[PDB]
Formats: C-alpha cells, structure tokens, sequence
C-alpha cells in the first residue's frame, strides 16, 4: 500500500507543543498601584485556543507532561543605567501547600517544594513532569457538582456549589519572583510557559468546539454564526 | 429475525426488528481483576434489578425541537434500582437505552438518537457555571430545547436553568458533526424501533452516581413530521432504559437531595 | 477507656461514607459500619476502617470533591456506676495506619512559621 | 475465648464473651434443592444487607413488666432490607437476635429472651380476633405486658388492641413452661450479653413477609432488679437483630401499609 499513516499517530498528533499562557513580573517598590512582585498562575490548560480545542476532541485522557520557560525583558526609561543580569525563580506550588504573600516570606526558601532557579540570557529550561491524576485518566468534560445540596441542610447557600468543577484549586499554581533586589530602575518582564504532551492514549472521541469560548465553562455567549453564506445550486 | 430481547424478567419483543448497535464495540461485564485486593464479593443485583424501566410520554409534534435526560438521573424516581443508589456510595452500570416510535406508513420523518459520555450543558445568564442542583437534573420528565439562544437579563431574580440551543447541541459544536458518538437513526420510512447498549465508561473505576451523571441521551428531529394535508399532529415518543450487570458498595445512611 | 474497674458499658462507634447528611442520632448512624464496642471484660476498641473510594488516591486538602467520610460515637446504654465511685470518667483517643498505607508528590508543609 | 461475631460488615465484638446458642441446632443456608424447577438465581443480598440493625432503647425500670416485638415487623421502618421487603412478594431470613444489657456488679435481677415461632397473642375485648393491622404491628418501638388482665367494656369507641398478661405469657401458657422455646437467660451476676441465632421456619418454602411474621422476642424480668437501698433506677436493654442468607423474589409496585 505504501502510505505511511504513522505521520498523524497519536503521539505525533500532540507532538508539536504550543502556548498556555503569559505572566508578567515587574521590579520596584511596592506602590499605590498593582504591586507585581510577583504573580501566580492557576494551573490549567483552557487559557488559550490553540491548545483547547486540540485536547478537547477526546473525552478521557492519559498523558505525561513537559514544560517550557521561556523569559523575556525589556526597560522603562530612555536612557536608563544599565542593569545587570537576572535571576528568575519558578516555583511550583501543589495544593495544600502555603500561598506566599509578599516578595520575602519564608515559605519561598523551597523547603520541599521542587523550583527552578532560572538564568537569563541562557537557554530555555526543559523540565518533565509525570502523570500527576489521581484517577486513571484526566477528566475533560466533567458533569457533575462536587457537593449535593441536602434536603435536611442549613440552608442553601452551604449546599450550593459550582457546575462542572471537580476541585476548587486545580492541581496547585505556579509562582514566578525575582531573585535580585529592588532598583530605582525598573525592569518588566514577560514568561510565556509552553507546554508540549508526550505519551498520550485518549479514548472516547468528541466533535470539535465551534463557536468561541467564554470563560472556563462549556457555555457560550457571543459570535452565534458559524458558517458563512452560498448558494446552493451555484458551485 | 424478530429479536427476543430478554435481560432480567421482563421482555421486549417486536412484531419487526431492524437492529441493535452495541456502542465501542465492548459488551459490559463486571470486575474481571485476578490480582484484584478485594476479593470479597459486593452486592450485585444482576437478576433481580434488571427491569424495562419506561419514562414518561412525550407528545413529539411538528414545531417542538428534541429532548434530553441524564443517566443515572432518569431512574431516582422510580424502582428500586433508585433506593440501591441512594443508600450506597458508589457503583457502576450497562444501560439499554431503546427508543421506540411507531406511525403508519403515511407519515414522514428522521429522528436521531444519541448518546454522549459526560454530556455537558451550557448556562444560560452571564453568570458563567452558575447552575442550581434541581435544575441540573430534570430526572424522569426531561428538557427540552430551544430554537435561537435567548439569555436572561433580569438580575434580581436568578433562574440558574438550562437554555441549549438545538443545532448547537448544548456543547457548542455543530450537529453535523454530532454521529462520532454512538448512535442510532429512527428512519420513519423503514422502521419504528431502536436500541443502543451501553457500557460504563468513566476514568475510575467505579464511581458515585448522586454526584455524577455518565450519559446524557438526546433526541433529535432530524426532519420534522409532516402528514398529508394537515397543521398539528402528536405522535408519542417512548424511551426505555434497563440497567445492566449493575453493583453498588459502601452503605450508609439515606440521602434525599431537594429537589425546590 | 480509663475510667474505674467496676464501671461498666457499652460504646457504639461507626463510619458513614460520604455523600449523605452528617449523621446527628443513633437512629440513622448504625446503618453504616460499626463496631459495638464493649467495656467489661475489654478496654480498647480496634476499628479497621475500610477502603472505600471512587477515586484511588484522595488529596490531604479540604476539598468537597474527594472526601473521607465521617466518624461518630454514641452510648449503646448508659454507663453503670455503682455508688462510692467517681461519676466523671475518661476516654482517650488513638490513630494508625495498616500496612496499606502509602503517599506521593512529597511537598513542603504550612504549620511551620517564620515572621523574620 | 472472646467472640469476634461479623456477620456482613458491622461487628460485634466484646470485652467478655459468654455464649452463642443456635435454635434447634441447625445453621441457616440457602435453598438446596438440586432437582428443583427453577435453577435460576434470585436476589441474594447476603454480603449487601447483614448490618446489624439496632432498635430504640428502652428504660427498664423497678415496676415494668416486660417487651415483645415482631420479626420481620421490627425492620420495615428502617434499613434497606425494609426496602427489599415491601417492593418483593415473598422471602426468607435467618436472624441473630443478640440482646446485650450491662450494669455494674452490685446491681441484681434476671432476665429472659426468648423466640417463639408464630407468636400469636391474645385480644382484650369480647369480640374475638377483632384487631386493626396498626395495633397488630408495634414496628421497631415494640409493646409491653400488663400485670392484671384488664379488658374493655366500652362499646361505642373500639380500642382493637392487645391486652397480654405477662405470666400468661400472651398465648395463655404458663410462664415455667416458656422455656421449652430456644431461649437465652441475661444472669445479671456473671454475664451481660446473649445471643440466640434463627432459622427460617415456616410451613412453606418461602413466604411473603408483609402479611406474615415468624418470630416474636419475648423479654420477661425474671427477678426485678432491686439497687442497695433506692426505689427508683433505670437501666437499658438494647436489641439487634441482623438478617443472613436473605433472600426476595417476584418484583411488584411499591406496596406502603398504612399505621394509623
Ligand atoms: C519543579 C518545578 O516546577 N515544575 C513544574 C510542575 C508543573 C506542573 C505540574 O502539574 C501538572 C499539570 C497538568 C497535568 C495539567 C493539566 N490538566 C489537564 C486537564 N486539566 C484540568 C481539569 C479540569 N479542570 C481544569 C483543567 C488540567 O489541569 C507539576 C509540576
């Protein structure tokens, strides 16, 4: 026959890895605006498009993880002093673990917590990840509620829950500071984290999301016009 | 030919049989692990549970636009396969889901039966996932559908329902594209029955059933139906569900959800 | 139970799995696993809780989705006392692990502070 | 020496065990017939239903005079074998009546349980066998005695209830020839727990259990308990009753009887 088909297998049709998110981190005193000295990232993989609707043919799924760093800079000021390089740390939080809450606090000195003490100007750090679900697939596409408002309850705002999630905290967050100290020169920075799947054995194929997504959910709101205009008997 | 559908004690037969489309391939079975650590034997009502439930009737007429049920909500009501699930933690189940629809040969008309694992719906407000339990579950009556998408604005009063919009199936995703799941076409030309056997699918093993919801069957009018000459006419449309090799685990207490 | 040697009673302790009403009275407790717990002729109980879960591993947070259960202790009947006896006795409490037992995903722990 | 007594999931274990007799001398088991017509298999629940199901306390006191329930009257409140009751036709059971009563070592006073196969009981007024079904099923709370025998004479309001007296032990036999039943004695002087284990016996094979029942507990203070120097004390006796090898069969409608 003579066609090769293992171009488009399963482990080559996740082959090609892509974007999840961006997430910014800034260096100055803590000021009357947003302080960005550091910023944490909800681990999930429905904050793009590219990648959604790429796993969201398959209902269940089993697959180990590969992350990506890549870290960017730029300046504030015209003819700013020359600042030296950068060290950028990335901390992995799983859940139950403490939430840090300032640039210094003592639950970053990664007592157990596994990070990556990243340098500027080298290359890309390239870290794996296992299959961390604890059922024997990841779930996409879960029904059901977490908690079932009883008959016998206090009232219905303790029952209540929320459609559609099976944890409140996904699977832990990320954590990004810089190690250097505060300047009076300010240096913005930018990480775009890829994300590229190996392993994979799906089951259970869905049809593809059509119109655009509106927050994390299944639902919808917007663009209801998903085919264009043609006649009929005209080619 | 005639098919003598016997699962249990009770019996469908058919004066004609057209099929039976067992979804993926796999015939359900039970716990076959060797090397499994419980090997004390759970409760298994295997010939003592396995009834023909019927739903109630739905009148299908030419403007009314399909139906949906969740799986396992369909059976809470009624039989006792609804008390040995409120009383146990967990448990697995096989359906048969049959859809019959019988008219005379002067009728027109496609139906289309489906049946999608983890069926999701779409909210309706602009309060995204913001769905109350006893409109999650609409249990042996069923939803409906609707034509064109129309949300709610009233920010008083919340109505936390359901609004699924037919040809986008309540997913999001063309109906076009809907027969990748198992399925099954109730051609009124031809024949008036169908059948679909399904197997349990979930990433556990087993799993609760108050809290999860395995199957969502839709019913959709893939032509409507039209007689001779006439505006309004009703037809009825009748869905049988049976549980197949069917355990439950963990006893305890009683547990009554509300139902407003 | 450290309470006297001529005291005696019965104790009731059970498990319910999750997904009901917590359990308030003895009328809706013993439904589930339990174990009628003696005071006369022994003084230490031994409940195996079982292994009883939809998903294999279960998280160490509160979390609704993924949760233990609950445990509940009532009196079977009253304690006997014979008079020129103490009135207020005392129960300990114990935990353990069978050999069952295993974790993943070693992390770093919150009880532990540091305000410096 | 100490009894690890598991029937099913539950435990009854203890901190001095004394005795365990079986009624009439033959362990219950399922039906073993090799030549019977119908070899295929019913609802077995024998691992899913054998909790030990506890009934409500009550105060045994210096005056009172003694309890009787009905078995399988005393399980149709709660428990999922009152469900397994009322939705089948017809069935059989095995019981382990364990009667634990504790107290200290100065207290007194002996007991007696007993099981008589088709308990009957005697009316109070002259109409005979005039008697309502919710005063023919005392359910899980259980009646007493009375001392003296004191019929009705007011014929405008029927009271339709029993009237036992306890050394006429209800049917009208002496209460020193009550021990010719399978029996257990509560000797408050040494031991503090009993147990008497049941077959299922009946005239038929199998029966139906809503219009039927097979054994009565009968508990009769063999010698009130009398304190050092007091007139007053309560201490409890609490019952349980666990099914084993039950078994149901023929499915019907949910049948709900009516208690006044
Ligand atoms: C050593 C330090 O830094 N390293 C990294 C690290 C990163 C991520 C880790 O966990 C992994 C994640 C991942 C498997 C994600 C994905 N996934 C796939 C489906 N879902 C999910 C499910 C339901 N809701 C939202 C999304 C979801 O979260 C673990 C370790």
């Amino acid at each position: 026959q003579r066609r090769s088909r293992s171009e488009s297998t399963i482990e080559s049709f996740f082959a090609r890895g892509a974007c999840v998110a961006i997430i910014e981190v800034d260096n100055e005193e803590p000021t009357t605006r947003a302080q960005k000295l550091f910023a944490m990232w909800r681990i999930t993989y429905k904050d793009t498009v590219q990648l959604r609707r790429k796993l969201e043919f398959f209902t269940y799924s089993r697959f180990d993880m590969e992350l990506t760093f890549v870290v960017t800079a730029n300046f504030t000021n015209t003819n700013n002093g020359h600042a030296l390089n950068q060290v950028y740390q990335i901390m992995y939080i799983p859940p139950g673990a403490p939430t840090p809450k300032s640039w210094d606090d003592y639950t970053w000195q990664t007592s157990s917590n596994p990070s990556i003490f990243y340098t500027y100007g080298a290359a890309p750090a390239r870290i794996s990840v296992p299959y961390v679900g604890l059922a024997n697939a990841y779930s996409h596409f879960y029904d059901g509620f977490a908690k079932v408002p009883l008959k016998t309850d206090a009232n219905d705002q303790i029952g209540d829950s929320l459609y559609s999630a099976m944890t409140v905290d996904d699977f832990g967050v990320l954590a990004i500071r810089v190690v250097n100290d505060h300047n009076p020169t300010k240096v913005t920075s930018k990480v775009r984290i890829y994300m590229k799947p190996k392993h994979v054995r799906v089951w259970c194929p869905r049809p593809p999301r059509a119109v655009p997504y509106y927050g994390p959910g299944v639902d919808y709101k917007d663009n209801l016009n998903p085919l264009s205009e043609k006649g009929l008997t005209t080619y | 030919r005639v098919l003598q559908l016997t699962i249990g004690n009770s019996t469908i037969t058919t004066q004609e049989a057209a099929n039976s489309v067992v979804a993926y391939g796999r015939w359900p079975e039970f716990i076959r692990d060797d090397e499994a650590n419980p090997v004390d034997q759970p409760t298994e009502p295997d010939v003592a549970t396995c009834r023909f439930y019927t739903l109630d009737t739905v009148m299908w007429g030419k403007e009314s636009k399909g139906w949906w049920w969740k799986l396992p909500d369909a059976l809470r009501d009624m039989g006792l396969f609804g008390q040995n699930m409120y009383y146990h933690y967990l448990g697995r189940s096989g359906y048969t889901v049959h859809v019959q629809c019988n008219a005379s040969k002067f009728h027109q008309g496609a139906l289309g039966v489906f049946a999608i694992p983890e069926y999701c719906l779409a909210g309706d407000s602009d309060k995204q996932r913001y769905t109350s339990y006893a409109n999650a579950n609409p249990g042996e009556k069923g939803g409906k559908f609707y034509s064109q998408f129309n949300r709610d604005t009233a920010v008083t009063s919340p109505k936390r329902e359901f609004c699924p919009v037919d040809y986008l199936l309540g997913c999001g995703v063309l109906l076009g594209n809907a027969f990748v799941y198992p399925h099954q076409i109730i051609n009124l030309r031809t024949n008036n029955s169908a059948t679909i056997v399904l197997p349990y699918v979930n990433a556990m093993a087993i799993d609760s059933m108050v809290k999860h919801n395995n199957w969502g069957i839709a019913i959709l009018p893939l032509s409507p139906l039209d007689f001779a000459q006439e505006s309004s006419v009703e037809i009825p449309i009748t869905v049988t569900i049976a549980p197949m090799c069917s355990e439950f685990n963990g006893l305890r207490n009683v547990t009554a959800p509300k139902f407003q | 139970f450290c309470g006297s040697m001529m005291a005696t009673g019965k104790i009731l302790v059970a498990y319910a799995p999750p997904g009901a009403q917590p359990p308030t009275s003895r009328k809706e407790a013993m439904l589930g696993t339990h174990v009628i717990w003696d005071l006369g002729l022994q003084s230490s109980c031994t409940m195996v809780v079982p292994w009883i879960s939809n998903v294999t591993y279960r998280q160490t947070t509160q979390d609704s989705f993924t949760e233990g259960g609950y445990i509940s202790m009532f009196y079977q009947t009253r304690i006997v006392v014979p008079l020129s006896t103490p009135k207020s006795m005392s129960m300990l409490g114990f935990v353990s692990a069978c050999n069952d037992f295993s974790v993943r995903l070693l992390r770093d722990t919150t009880h532990i502070s540091q305000s410096a």
